[PDB]
RNA sequence: GAACAAUAGUAAGCACAAUCAUAGCACAUAAAAACGUUAGGUCAAGGUGUAGCUUAUGGGUUGGAAAGAAAUGGGCUACAUUUUCUACAUAAGAAUAUCCACCACACGAAAGUUUUUAUGAAACUAAAAACCAAAGGAGGAUUUAGCAGUAAAUCAAGAA
């Protein structure tokens, strides 16, 4: 790490800077931090102002990455979001005058929803004790669970998908499979609980 | 749509895996023919392009240097008329086309700030604004 | 006495080529050159290969002049790697220092 | 290439000296040969080696007149005497094993 | 554990000057190049046949002036002249320091073809940097 | 107040870290009392003062060439890449780098991104016009670079207040990430060989 | 052989520290790391103790050290669709293990056969092309590396 302990976590919201004067502790956080005279690291390259950015999509965007192509990883991350629009799209077209208000037309509310629904509520951890390993529930922190929901997703559109159809267009079914609680991943996640469930006994063996 | 492409070389090999000239071919051979100013009645079309052409540079757009020494020999007269990028007008038009076709689904993309960036990111050309529209 | 017997082969070796370094010279000129006729060339492959065999370029070795190690010998210096490091950390030698970057 | 490039490339080799009949890729080696200066001719190869006899014979020579002192070779006649006086010596010719 | 050109403590009672008290890394930080000259430049040939004629210097000198040599000896070459320069304990009389100056001078000018230059510094005893 | 090292040179005698705290939290209970004139003197001897801190940079004024108003230059330099940057405060919004429109020099969506966030962040992204010339490095060293130069360069138009604005985004401080280089005995930078125990 | 509201320890030497290098500082990385441990490795870098050889355990010339039943370690290329081929820097076209009335086909030879080139007195060494298209369809017990411009992917030069 070149950068010392001093060095503190860029602020980049616009709208944290542009509207102050409506609160009084917040004024005092922002206006110590040049007071104390602390350095502030250099801007990421990933993160940007750009109001058209979402933190969700850059974590999953460089999940997407295999070696070090971002340019490929953003475009397989651009086309699933077309590719999920075109459907969505065309399947309003031909919908009844109650089913066209029901459709939902932005991918990015889709690919929200869709992980919020993929995320285990209780994992598992194996625990040794008296010389043999017993599954012990643990409740899994909010961070893990949202990284758990993304490798998900990114595991089973890689492995069990034909050679013939393409990356963007599998991904995209897979949101939409999730978005209506039926796709594969929501029964990786009911099979977890379904294990969690089984050893509701063995609680009692973790220490924290 | 093209026609840079009946003067270029061409990739296609023969069984020698020897490259062959553009005449060799008889579809772009008989197609010449109806580009050369002799016949009566009629009037022809062309677009010199790039997405599609052989053994050309990215930069390069210019008439001349994609139709080459040859190409270009046997095209004059000519009117270049030039295709231009979108102007401030021309571009609130488009994102105004979007916006009745409920294209634009970002929640911030309505406002004058969105339209910014996407003149800044796409500068005001149409093919890029196309893109950038697909996915936000 | 230099320093084996080895180098003194070596010092044989050098000198033999010299005199006869010349005479391969116009001899193999005839061999690499095609537009001769093929029946002077294999009458020309005769007489080189009738020279004596310590008079080959290939055949001279580069050793140290120090300690005479056949290998890891730089060829700026001429001195083998452990004699090299020996006069380098007394600093018995203008412009060399341990590298640090 | 026409008929014009030839004459020139030609003309051009011509004044500085160049080939100007085309020649074989092989064939350009033996121009090569005389170009440069042969391996076994180089400074760097025949003078490779420093005259160790001259280095040795010298400082011989200038030990014996008093000159020059050498310790090493004063290491080494200190410790054969004791070998004789131990009296484990080096045999004559013709001496090792055929008594 | 590293050995190049080091000199192992032994509790307080050896003397080290101060070309020995430094480790081989601190050259060209604490203490300079015993020799100078341009072989060893970037661009310029000639660096095997003065790294030969450095060593047999090293090899004359300590030979030349037995004990009497405090420490290494300092070699510069400028244009085509040799200086040597040299400590010298006080052991010989003067006669003798001469003698071996002018011997050394014109064995050695006759020997590389170059003109030598020979500077002495005298000393009573070996400079003491360290412990002592 | 004093260093132990500055107050063992004051004293001419060594000193240990229990006697010089000791010695400090006795002058704090001298100084909290009421101050005498003597005192003061007794207690400045031990007084040291520190230099200015500030973090402000210094505004470099706009200059005026062959009847143009309003342009500035800046420097930046970024994972090998150094980007020089004029911007004209008087046209509309161009950036022609290394004599070539932006959109052809930098074709990434995110290398644009880089160049949008400062004008971005000022809401002035039609409002100046720009020529570069950066050299070195990959699409992105260079996209940094520039990005960077354009954070410096704005300044002079920009007020003091939305300066110290740029500094918490991020904007001002130069990237001190480079590549290091590889250790003699490993595969990489920090990987090193398969390590087989038996 | 220490108790700081201090109860026997003291000041110097080596090491750590600080400093220096990587052309600002900082951080980071290099560099450093004593006394000892393993009779650790090196008589074949060179020198040398002791023991041995001396018309021979020395010196020179010519020719020759093949070969892999099998086991294992460290690597490169793969087993493709985030892929292959071509154009080109990254907005393109085309191919795609299957269908079949016949055909013919994807990924992957670095290997092998033949031809040619480069070096050299000598090609057995290296490289290019043509032909050829095999194993391989993500790998058992077990196990290695990495904390940020790092892992990983990709490109280039130099030492001899
Ligand atoms: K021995
Ligand atoms: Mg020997
Ligand atoms: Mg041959
Ligand atoms: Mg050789
Ligand atoms: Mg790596
Ligand atoms: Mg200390
Ligand atoms: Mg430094
Ligand atoms: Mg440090
Ligand atoms: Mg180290
Ligand atoms: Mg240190
Ligand atoms: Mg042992
Ligand atoms: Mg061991
Ligand atoms: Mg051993
Ligand atoms: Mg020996
Ligand atoms: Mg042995
Ligand atoms: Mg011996
Ligand atoms: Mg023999
Ligand atoms: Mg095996
Ligand atoms: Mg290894
Ligand atoms: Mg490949
Ligand atoms: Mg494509
Ligand atoms: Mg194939
Ligand atoms: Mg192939
Ligand atoms: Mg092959």
């Amino acid at each position: 790490s070149r950068y010392g302990p001093e060095y503190k976590d860029p602020q980049i919201d616009k709208e944290y800077y542009r509207k102050p004067l409506a609160e009084q502790t917040e004024e005092e956080k922002y206006e110590r931090d040049f007071k104390k005279t602390q350095l502030i690291k250099a801007a990421p390259a990933t993160k940007t102002s750009s109001v058209f950015e979402d933190p969700v999509i850059s974590k999953f965007t460089n999940m997407m990455m295999k070696g070090g192509n971002k340019v490929l990883a953003r475009s397989l991350m651009t086309q699933t979001l077309e590719a999920v629009k075109r459907k969505q799209f065309a399947k309003y077209h031909a919908a009844s005058a109650e089913e066209q208000a029901t459709i939902e037309r932005n991918p990015y509310t889709i690919f929200h929803q869709a992980l919020k629904n993929c995320e285990p509520v209780i994992g598992l951890v194996p625990i040794l004790k008296g010389g043999h390993f017993y599954q012990v529930p643990v409740p899994l922190a909010d961070r893990r669970r949202r990284f758990l929901a993304m490798k998900w997703m990114i595991a089973e559109c890689r492995e069990k998908k034909h050679r013939r159809v393409l990356m963007p267009e599998k991904l995209s079914q897979e949101l939409l499979e999730a978005f209506h609680n039926q796709g594969p991943v929501i029964k990786r996640k009911h099979d977890m609980h379904k294990m969690a469930e089984a050893n509701r006994a063995l609680a009692h063996y973790r220490w924290w | 749509d093209g026609v840079n492409a009946l003067w270029g070389r061409t990739t296609l090999k023969r069984e020698d895996k020897s490259p062959i000239a553009p005449e060799e071919l008889a579809l772009i051979h008989n197609l010449r023919k109806m580009v050369k100013n002799d016949w009566q009645g009629g009037a022809i079309v062309l677009t010199v392009s790039q997405t599609g052409s052989l053994f050309k540079p990215r930069n390069a757009y210019l008439p001349q240097e994609l139709l080459g020494k040859e190409g270009f020999d046997a095209l004059d007269p000519f009117i270049p008329i030039l295709v231009s990028n979108y102007n401030p007008k021309e571009f609130e038009s488009c994102i105004q086309y979007y916006l009745e076709n409920n294209w634009l689904q970002h929640e911030k993309a309505h406002t004058e700030e969105g339209k910014k960036e996407l003149l800044f990111l796409s500068n005001r050309n149409p093919g890029q604004l196309e893109r950038l529209c697909a996915y936000l | 006495y230099y320093v084996d017997w080895k180098m003194l082969r070596d010092v044989k070796r050098r000198k033999m080529a010299y005199e006869y370094a010349d005479e391969r010279l116009r001899i193999n000129s005839l061999r690499k050159n095609t537009i001769l006729p093929k029946d002077l060339q294999e009458v020309a492959d005769e007489e080189i290969a009738s020279l004596p065999r310590d008079s080959c370029p290939v055949r001279i070795r580069n050793r140290c002049v120090m300690t005479s190690r056949p290998r890891g010998v730089k060829r700026r210096w001429r001195l083998s790697r452990i004699v090299f490091r020996h006069l380098a950390d007394h600093g018995q030698l203008s412009g060399v220092q341990r590298a640090m970057w | 290439l026409s008929e014009y490039a030839v004459r020139m490339s030609r003309l051009s080799a011509r004044l500085f000296g160049e080939v100007a009949r085309p020649t074989d890729s092989k064939s350009m080696k033996v121009v090569k040969l005389f170009s440069e200066q042969p391996l076994a001719k180089r400074k760097e190869t025949y003078d490779w080696y420093p005259n160790h006899n001259t280095y040795f014979a010298l400082m011989g020579t200038l030990r014996f007149l008093g000159l020059y002192r050498d310790e090493h070779q004063d290491f080494r006649d200190e410790q054969l005497r004791l070998k004789k006086l131990r009296g484990k010596g080096k045999p004559r010719k013709g001496e090792g094993k055929r008594a | 554990k590293n050995r190049a050109a080091r000199v192992r403590v032994s509790k307080g009672d050896k003397p080290v000057t101060y070309e020995e008290a430094h480790a081989p890394h601190y050259i060209a930080h604490r203490k300079g190049w015993l020799s100078l000259h341009t072989g060893n430049l970037d661009g310029e040939d000639h660096a095997a046949e003065r790294t030969v004629e450095d060593v047999f210097l090293r090899k004359f000198m300590l030979g030349t002036f037995p004990g009497c040599l405090a420490d290494q000896l300092v070699l510069k070459r400028r244009a085509n002249q040799l200086e040597i320069c040299a400590l010298v304990l006080r052991q010989l009389p003067p006669h003798k320091f001469y003698f071996l100056v002018g011997y050394s001078e014109t064995l050695l000018s006759h020997f590389y073809k170059c003109p030598v230059h020979l500077h002495l510094q005298t000393v009573p005893s070996k400079v003491v940097y360290k412990y002592i | 107040w004093l260093i132990k090292e500055e107050l063992e040179e004051m004293l001419v005698e060594k000193l240990s870290d229990q006697d010089y705290a000791q010695f400090i939290r006795l002058l704090e209970r001298l100084s909290a009392l009421p101050c005498g004139a003597t005192e003061e003197d007794f207690v400045n001897r031990f007084r040291r003062s520190i230099p200015i801190q500030s973090k402000k940079q210094l505004i470099e004024p706009l200059q005026y060439d062959e009847q143009g108003m309003a342009f500035s230059r800046g420097e930046g330099k970024r994972k090998t890449a150094k980007a020089e940057v004029v911007v004209y405060g008087q046209g509309s919004g161009r950036i022609d780098v290394n004599g070539v429109d932006y959109l052809l020099y930098f074709p990434v969506t995110q290398d644009r991104e880089q160049l949008m966030f400062p004008l971005h962040f000022l809401d002035r992204l039609g409002k100046h016009d720009m020529t570069c010339a950066v050299s070195g490095g990959g699409r992105s060293a260079q996209a940094g670079a520039v990005r960077l130069a354009m954070a410096r360069a704005l300044c002079s138009f920009v007020t003091e207040d939305e300066v110290e604005w740029m500094r918490q985004a991020g904007l001002l401080t130069a990237d001190p990430r480079v590549r290091e280089r590889k250790k003699p005995g490993q595969e990489g930078a920090r990987r090193k060989f398969t390590w087989k125990k038996r």
